[PDB]
């Protein structure tokens, strides 16, 4: 169950990031929306900065160092 | 080179299970014993496809089956179960060992009920 | 984001390194190296290397730089490249380190032989005559 | 953050106490009036460093005990300790622990 | 020079620690396990020069997974454009980004 | 390659440069070598932990131990040098020449 | 006589009584009347994060029992 | 020191070299280098005196710096590609870093300053060990990664080594410094052919090792460390001086002696790769090495320098300890030219 | 409320080490057929306050040629380490819960020698420098066997976490499982703190005194947790707190007991003691405790 | 035989710590190889699940792998509970 919830949450964050990137890059000339950086079409597990990149700094610090700093 | 494909936000909508970790831990054994088949579907498909985008339906299925399990537990023994989870929640490490007596009750209730 | 704490720690690392690289008053160079080692162990701890950072802080600082100071007194951008998944019910660093006795039999053999030969060599050199 | 705050608090309190201790008695007007280089201590420091390195090698034992290669891990740990004892014995018999 | 004693005797003295995708304890995977696996399968049994001319795509993918230069560059470009556009004042950030919106397990 | 790696390689560069400047005090040379090792350990640990290379977690320990062994060796030599001249000055090692 | 040593010792005990006990009360005051949840190994940390997200008040210790299942 | 301890240290040095030669993991190669350095220091300081201690300190500093540079190169190569195996270097910065590291380990110019002094400070046996055995591991490592090395840096450092050795050998009166500069020049000759053929490198290594072994054993037999001390050997054992003169002529690359075998072949292979200026420059430079070998031969065997009265007592004694394989080394280092095509064995 | 927790951890330790001096004086006096301080206060209960104020009012003697920097750094480092040591201790709940609490305490104890080294260097005296080098060598020498004993004992615990030591000794104390290791550990803790019989060596002096006595109470608390386990009931932590405090007080009174009971060693004598009696036996017991869980199939759970 | 016993006597006096250390070391070296519970410890280590057991895809030719956890097929942990 935790695995399934994790995939759904990650996919939701990726979709929101895609929507906001598409909104943001409507005017830049050579850009392409949601373009991969890999030659392969295999699924690549996203980084920490891919999901939380467009979010606030508080949640960024949480998602980065919450387990490390929790004592 | 290429565009990534992500499922729309509607495809990720499902009735999330809304209990805490202690509640899940208290009924973990019965959850595994009763909800094993859809969980095995989801886990095998997840380890075969290696793709989260190809395992949504099985996730919805396991959430639905977990909801069915919790609905039965709520219907049949709300009082016995509530006392047991509460004890688990109090412990910092959520140890099964600390409150054996509560478990004996819940188990027998379930053994009588379901 | 605490103003790139990893970047600040790295900057203090380089600052201590250039402080002790000028080589003034070798005791002061040892002080600068102590500060730099503490900062680097802090970098490792903040990254997630608890046991390796604590090894730095214990072995390096408490034995090696202590022996250096003893012999001296004798004389006159982050958060992005990080991971996504979890480790399980353990820590990957501890398991990889403890795999030394199961996988690194060759490594243990060569390191122990090197340590024994080092003891012998130290006695040989310090004999004198 | 918690450990950072604790370290900061300890350092600040120690600094304040030492500063007060060094300055409170300094406000009232008052009078205001080699070569040897022993080698045995250096040797003991060096052997301490080497034994500390061997201890660092020996440290991961508590997690090394769950590996399913119990014979191999036991043999390797006993080998490490045997070499440590052999180094101690060699330093002992070659007049290396004397005063 | 290289005396391949291990391959002659089948000893495996130090080959277990050479690559990320080789029998990690507790089946813990590497961050770029699949990329290195694919590169190794592409380049095995072919020689050096042929591996370098023909398996360039796999090595590019592996090095991108390792260092994420392209991903960081793209994210930095997105951040720069969003910051400039917010300084001009034509784009308003969504509630999810703000953190006002409720979380999902 | 992020900026923290740049900083660590820069620290290694200053350590090597300080080793090669050689004002005096061979003990400072040993200190520069040891700072070089510390920078190596820091960068190697960061690389190993970032990529989740589990079996590589042994490599820092080994490296540290070996370098520390070398450290002891150098100290011993330094002591003997001092015993011959009374000081660990660099210029006192001018007996052998090209 | 010898029991005259007891007063000062008592004070010492009282002093050594204060920290740990205080921590316990602190851990009971800040963690919703229960023990402070420990989190090693990154799995129970994920459990705590999930509980924090589920509660809705951004507090992990506000448990949502079966009455929250509808 | 204790004979058992000396045997253990020698075996440890050889085992470190073998570990470098037979390992496929970079950390194991570094460990072998560290073991070799750790066990080499007492060997250089077997006979205790300030000269030996200073030479050992110089050697330790140089080797520790080289090892640190090598580990930095390994770490960079791992960073830009998660690989530990000794193969293509995948990075130019790592390659140049480890190139300078191995050059400093081998004593190639401009890292040649430590070789004459370390050789002069230590005894003749320790000098033999340092100049023969300590060249196998770095050369093996260089041969393993010969496809990645930038030819410009290799060739520049090799030519600099040959020129520096040829120029520096002229000004020397001590025999150990002469040997050190000869080693530097021959190392440049070995290195100049690495980008093209490693078989030539190994053949030159074997020939050079045999020649320097014969020369060092002849120098140990006639206990002389200077040209003047060597000039007295004709009055006690002229056969030794004659064999020494033949070996010295061989070391200069004079045909039909054995020393002509590597250079010739090296030149040939370079002319196969359309490189004409460099082999010519190397030959005209090795003329200087031949010149100072000829000067040593003049002062050794071809003329009879004045002797001393106390040599008469030396006439009444014979060397109680005799080195084995010395005749074999001399014969191999003088008269194996007709079996040149045997190098197809990939020696 | 975390700052309040830190303050409530720090201040009681300072008060406890304030009154430990009076307890030591009274115990020594009554062990010497006399009384302790019983005039300043009802039973000397105000003596520590008088000593503190007198020390805080007296002129400090700067050597007029010493290096001020390390001279002022040393007491800061000593007191900061002494107060930091108390952080990981579970009584029964640690202020900061660490996975490697034991390793943290070991690293800080390793750092502890730097204050001695710097104070010796900054004294501008050759005799004091010799004394400082002597003390540092003794401390590191005993630190070796401290670390070895600690790891061999923890091999029956399963991890370096301090709280698990409470679960490990739920039924029996580890004093029964390994009393020789506990004996050598007690002697080693005596040796680290420069206490009798191993004690061979106004403001900054007072701070060094607080650091030393806080280290004493720390070491007694660590030994009590390590070897004399108490039963911790999650519904009432006060019982564990009282048990732990009583055992720590017993161990500290025992420290005063050995201080008042025996003469002191020579330096070469204690060095020989360690390197020729504790280290071989410590290595033998380390091998024994490595082999024991495997040979009896009683390996501790956590990994 | 008398020489070895006499040496053991002479070592037990005026050197008890070394005798005890060597005895404990020898026992720690030799005993585990003959103890019958090391196999039990290995089996206990094998029985600890740290990872998820990934099920295998069915093809109708695996009668020994259970289809449900409660099924009698598969490993049995009764031996550990009996300990
Ligand atoms: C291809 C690569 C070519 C590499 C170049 C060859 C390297 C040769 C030098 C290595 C050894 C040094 C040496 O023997 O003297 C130089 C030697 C000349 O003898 P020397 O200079 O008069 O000896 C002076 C020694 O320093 C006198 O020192 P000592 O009397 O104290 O030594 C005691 C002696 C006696 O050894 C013992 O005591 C044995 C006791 C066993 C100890 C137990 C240890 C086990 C753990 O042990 C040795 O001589 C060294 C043996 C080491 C074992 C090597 C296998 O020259 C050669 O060996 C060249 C021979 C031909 C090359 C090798 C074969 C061709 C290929
Ligand atoms: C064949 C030639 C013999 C003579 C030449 C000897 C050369 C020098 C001696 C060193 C070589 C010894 C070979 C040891 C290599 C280690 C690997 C081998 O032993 O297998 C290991 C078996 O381990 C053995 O127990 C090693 C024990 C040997 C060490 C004991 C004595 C050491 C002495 C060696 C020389 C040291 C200095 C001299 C000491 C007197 C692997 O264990 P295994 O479980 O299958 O696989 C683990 C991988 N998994 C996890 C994926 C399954
Ligand atoms: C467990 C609790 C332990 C508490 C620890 C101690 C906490 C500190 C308590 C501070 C106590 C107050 C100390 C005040 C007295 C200091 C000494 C004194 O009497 O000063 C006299 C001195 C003599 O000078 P002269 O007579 O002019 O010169 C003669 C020589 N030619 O005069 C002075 O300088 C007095 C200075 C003014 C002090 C007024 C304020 C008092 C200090 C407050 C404490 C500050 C920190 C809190
Ligand atoms: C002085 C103390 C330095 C180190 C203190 C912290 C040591 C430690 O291990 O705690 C790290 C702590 C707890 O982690 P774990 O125990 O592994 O469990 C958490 C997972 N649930 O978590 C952290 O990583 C936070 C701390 C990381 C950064 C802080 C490191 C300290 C940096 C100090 C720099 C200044 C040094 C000055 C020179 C010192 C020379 C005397
Ligand atoms: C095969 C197992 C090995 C591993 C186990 C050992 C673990 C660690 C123990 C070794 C640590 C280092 C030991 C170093 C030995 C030093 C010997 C020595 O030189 O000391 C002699 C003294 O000791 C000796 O005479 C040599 C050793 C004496 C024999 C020791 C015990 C031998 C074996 C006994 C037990 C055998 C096995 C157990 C059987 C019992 C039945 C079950 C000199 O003493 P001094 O300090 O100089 O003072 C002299 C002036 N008065």
């Amino acid at each position: 169950l935790f695995q399934a919830e994790k995939d759904r949450r990650v996919l939701q964050m990726l979709r929101e990031n895609l929507e906001e990137e598409a909104i943001i890059m409507k005017d830049v000339p050579d850009w392409k929306v949601g373009e991969s950086v890999f030659h392969t079409t295999r699924w690549v597990t996203p980084m920490m900065g891919e999901l939380y990149g467009l979010r606030t700094n508080e949640e960024i610090l949480s998602a980065t160092y919450g387990f490390i700093w929790y004592t | 080179p290429g565009i990534v494909e992500l499922p729309t936000l509607e495809d990720l909508k499902v009735q999330e299970v809304k209990v805490s970790s202690s509640v899940l831990k208290a009924a973990a054994h019965h959850y595994g014993a009763q909800c094993d088949k859809p969980n095995k579907e989801f886990m095998l498909c997840r380890w075969e496809e290696k793709d989260p985008r190809r395992c949504l339906e099985e996730g919805k299925l396991v959430n639905q089956c977990a909801l069915d399990f919790f609905r039965q537990i709520k219907r049949h023994c709300a009082e016995p179960f509530t006392e047991y989870w509460t004890c688990i929640d109090y412990s910092g490490l959520q140890l099964f060992r600390h409150c054996r007596k509560q478990q004996a009750k819940f188990d027998e209730c379930v053994l009588d009920k379901l | 984001m605490t103003m790139y704490i990893a970047f600040i720690l790295s900057t203090i690392f380089v600052i201590g390194f250039v402080g002790f690289s000028s080589k003034p008053s070798p005791i002061y160079g040892g002080l600068g190296l102590i500060v730099s080692g503490g900062v680097g162990c802090g970098i490792v701890l903040n990254f997630g290397g608890s046991f390796l950072g604590l090894m730095v802080f214990l072995i390096y600082l408490g034995g090696m730089l202590v022996v250096f100071g003893y012999t001296t007194a004798m004389a006159t951008g982050d958060w992005v490249i990080y991971d996504t998944g979890d480790s399980g019910f353990f820590s990957e660093e501890a398991m990889g380190i403890a795999a030394l006795y199961s996988y690194g039999t060759w490594l243990v053999i060569v390191t122990g032989w090197s340590l024994l030969i080092g003891v012998v060599v130290i006695m040989e050199i310090t004999r004198g005559n | 953050m918690n450990i950072m705050l604790t370290l900061l608090t300890n350092v600040t309190l120690a600094s304040l106490l030492v500063l007060i201790a060094f300055w409170l008695p300094q406000l009232n007007a008052y009078s205001e009036k080699r070569l040897p280089f022993s080698m045995k201590f250096f040797l003991v420091a060096i052997t301490f460093l080497l034994f500390d390195l061997e201890i660092a090698l020996l440290l991961p034992l508590p997690w090394a005990s769950q590996t399913n290669n119990l014979k191999t891990m036991l043999t390797m740990a006993l080998f490490l300790l045997i070499l440590l004892a052999a180094s101690l014995a060699y330093e002992w018999t070659q007049k290396g622990l004397e005063w | 020079p290289f005396f391949d004693v291990q391959k002659r005797l089948g000893l495996d003295l130090d080959r277990w620690m050479t690559i990320q995708s080789a029998e990690q304890p507790h089946k813990i995977p590497g961050r770029c396990h699949a990329f290195e696996k694919e590169w190794i399968e592409c380049a095995h049994g072919i020689g050096g020069i042929r591996a370098e001319k023909e398996c360039k795509i796999e090595f590019d993918d592996f090095v991108e997974c390792l260092l994420r230069q392209k991903t960081m560059k793209r994210l930095s470009a997105i951040k720069r454009q969003r910051d400039k556009l917010i300084k001009e004042g034509k784009y308003t950030p969504p509630p999810h980004h703000l953190g006002k919106e409720d979380p999902r397990p | 390659m992020p900026l923290v790696y740049m900083n660590i390689i820069m620290a290694f560069a200053i350590a090597l440069a300080g080793l090669l400047m050689y004002r005096s005090h061979l003990m400072s040379s040993l200190l520069c070598l040891e700072g070089m090792m510390l920078s190596l350990f820091i960068m190697s640990t960061l690389i190993i932990l970032n990529t989740h290379f589990t079996l590589a977690n042994m490599m820092p320990i080994i490296l540290l131990v070996f370098a520390a062994c070398e450290a002891a060796l150098g100290l011993s030599l330094l002591v003997m040098v001092s015993n011959t001249y009374g000081t660990d000055y660099v210029q006192n090692l001018n007996l052998l020449q090209c | 006589m010898w029991f005259e040593i007891l007063p000062g010792i008592a004070v010492m005990a009282a002093c050594l009584f204060i920290p740990g006990m205080a921590t316990a009360h602190i851990h009971k005051f800040t963690n919703g009347g229960k023990e402070k949840r420990v989190a090693h190994f990154s799995y129970q940390w994920n459990l705590m994060e999930r509980d924090r997200r589920i509660s809705g008040v951004n507090r992990y210790h506000v448990t949502k029992g079966l009455e929250n299942i509808d | 020191m204790n004979p058992i301890i000396y045997t253990t240290l020698i075996m440890t040095v050889m085992s470190g070299t073998m570990l470098v030669m037979i390992s496929s993991h970079w950390l194991l190669i570094w460990i072998g280098f560290e073991m070799n350095l750790l066990a080499m220091i007492p060997v250089l300081m077997k006979n205790f005196n300030p000269r030996a201690t200073e030479a050992a300190t110089k050697y330790f500093l140089t080797q520790a710096t080289a090892s640190m540079m090598l580990m930095m190169a390994i770490i960079i190569n791992l960073l830009y590609s998660g690989q530990w195996t000794i193969t293509k270097m995948f990075n130019p910065v790592a390659m140049t870093m480890m190139t300078m590291a191995l050059a400093m380990k081998l004593g190639l110019s401009p890292f040649h300053f430590w070789v004459p002094e370390v050789t002069q400070g230590i005894s003749l046996q320790a000098g033999l060990l340092l100049l023969t055995w300590q060249k196998l591991a770095p050369l093996s490592v260089l041969c393993q990664i010969s496809q990645s090395i930038n030819p410009n840096l290799m060739l520049t450092m090799a030519m600099l080594s040959i020129l520096i050795g040829g120029w520096g050998g002229l000004n020397q009166t001590q025999l150990r410094k002469i040997m050190a500069y000869s080693s530097i020049a021959h190392m440049g000759w070995m290195t100049a052919v690495l980008p093209y053929n490693t078989t030539m490198t190994i053949l030159n290594l074997l020939i050079y090792i045999t020649m320097t072994l014969a020369m060092f054993m002849l120098l140990i037999h006639s206990s002389a460390t200077t040209t003047l001390s060597l000039s007295h050997t004709w009055n006690k054992m002229p056969v030794i001086t004659s064999l020494m003169m033949v070996t010295l002529l061989s070391m200069g690359g004079l045909p039909p002696l054995s020393g002509f075998m590597p250079k010739w072949m090296i030149i040939q292979e370079m002319t196969k790769n359309e490189s004409i200026i460099m082999p010519t420059l190397m030959a005209m430079t090795a003329l200087l090495n031949l010149y100072f070998y000829m000067r040593l031969a003049y002062s050794s065997s071809l003329t009879m320098f004045p002797s001393t009265n106390n040599m008469k007592m030396k006439w009444q004694f014979e060397h109680t300890k005799q080195m084995k394989l010395l005749p074999t080394m001399i014969v191999l280092s003088t008269l194996v030219l007709p079996m040149t095509p045997a190098l197809s064995s990939l020696n | 409320m975390f700052m309040i927790n830190i303050l409530s951890l720090i201040i009681p330790i300072l008060l406890a080490v304030a009154f430990l001096t009076l307890v030591e004086r009274k115990v020594l006096g009554y062990m010497q057929l006399r009384k302790g301080p019983n005039v300043v206060g009802p039973y000397g209960l105000l003596q520590p306050i008088a000593d503190a104020l007198k020390l805080f009012t007296k002129e400090p003697l700067r050597p007029a040629t010493s290096s001020i920097s390390m001279f002022i750094i040393a007491p800061i480092l000593a007191l900061s380490l002494a107060l930091t040591m108390w952080v990981p201790l579970p009584m029964p709940y640690p202020l900061i819960n660490m996975n490697l609490g034991v390793l943290f305490m070991l690293a800080m104890s390793s750092l502890a020698v730097y204050s001695i080294l710097w104070s010796g260097w900054a004294s501008n005296s050759k005799y004091a420098l010799i004394g400082a080098l002597r003390a540092v060598a003794q401390t590191i020498s005993y630190e070796v066997t401290l670390a070895i004993i600690l790891l061999s004992v923890l091999l029956m615990n399963g991890s370096y976490t301090l709280s698990t030591l409470i679960t490990t000794q739920e039924h029996i104390w580890m004093i029964f499982t390994s009393w020789p290791l506990a004996m050598m550990w007690f002697i080693s803790t005596l040796a680290e703190t420069n206490r009798a019989p191993f004690d061979l060596t106004a403001g900054p002096f007072a701070m060094f005194f607080m650091a030393e006595y806080a280290n004493i109470i720390m070491m007694n608390a660590f030994t009590a947790i390590l070897f004399l386990g108490a039963s911790h009931d999650p519904h009432t932590p006060e019982l564990y707190t009282i048990n732990f405090v009583l055992k720590t007080l017993a161990l500290t009174i025992t420290f005063l007991w050995i201080r008042a009971s025996y003469p002191r060693f020579r330096y070469d004598q204690l060095m020989h003691l360690l390197w020729k009696s504790f280290l071989p036996l410590t290595l033998a017991l380390c091998m024994w405790h490595i082999s024991l869980p495997i040979m009896t199939a009683s390996i501790p759970p956590q990994s | 035989a008398g020489r070895i016993a006499s040496f053991l006597k002479n070592a037990w006096a005026k050197e008890p710590v070394l005798v005890a250390s060597f005895a404990i070391g020898g026992l720690a070296i030799i005993l585990p190889s003959l103890s019958p519970y090391t196999n039990y410890a290995i089996r206990i280590n094998r029985a600890t699940p740290y990872n998820y057991p990934v099920p295998l895809r069915d093809d109708g030719n695996m009668p020994d792998v259970p289809s449900h956890p409660q099924d009698p097929q598969g490993p049995s942990l009764e031996w550990l509970k009996n300990l």
